[PDB]
C-alpha cells in the first residue's frame, strides 16, 4: 500500500464489456448504483488506485 | 437450483450477480424466501468433473 505510484488513466472509452472480456475479472458491481445503468454512465477523472 | 457457491452473495435474489445477470431474474421484492443448502462433505462429487 505504501507505493501509491501508478500510471494515469483518463480521457478514455470506459467500455464495461472490456471488464468482462478479461478472464479473471469478477467484481464490477457498485453497492449504491445498479451496473445496468452504469453500462453507459459517464464519469470524469477516474483512476484505479494501487 | 445448483451453483458454484463462490459468488452466491452477488447472485443472491434481490441483488445483481454473475449468474443473476446471466439466466435468472427475480422481482424487486418477491414474497418467497431463499434457502441455500450448503453441502459439506457427502453431497459434493469427488470423482466426476
Amino acid at each position: 500500500v505504501y507505493a501509491w505510484n501508478r500510471k494515469r488513466i483518463s480521457n478514455c472509452v470506459a467500455d464495461y464489456s472490456v471488464l468482462y472480456n478479461l478472464a479473471p475479472f469478477f467484481t464490477f458491481k457498485c453497492y449504491g448504483v445498479s451496473p445496468t445503468k452504469l453500462n453507459d454512465l459517464c464519469f470524469t477523472n477516474v483512476y484505479a488506485d494501487s | 437450483f445448483v451453483i458454484r457457491g463462490d459468488e452466491v452473495r452477488q447472485i443472491a435474489p434481490g441483488q445483481t450477480g454473475n449468474i443473476a445477470d446471466y439466466n435468472y431474474k427475480l422481482p424487486d421484492d418477491f414474497t418467497g424466501c431463499v434457502i441455500a443448502w450448503n453441502s459439506n462433505k457427502l453431497d459434493s462429487k469427488v470423482s466426476g468433473n
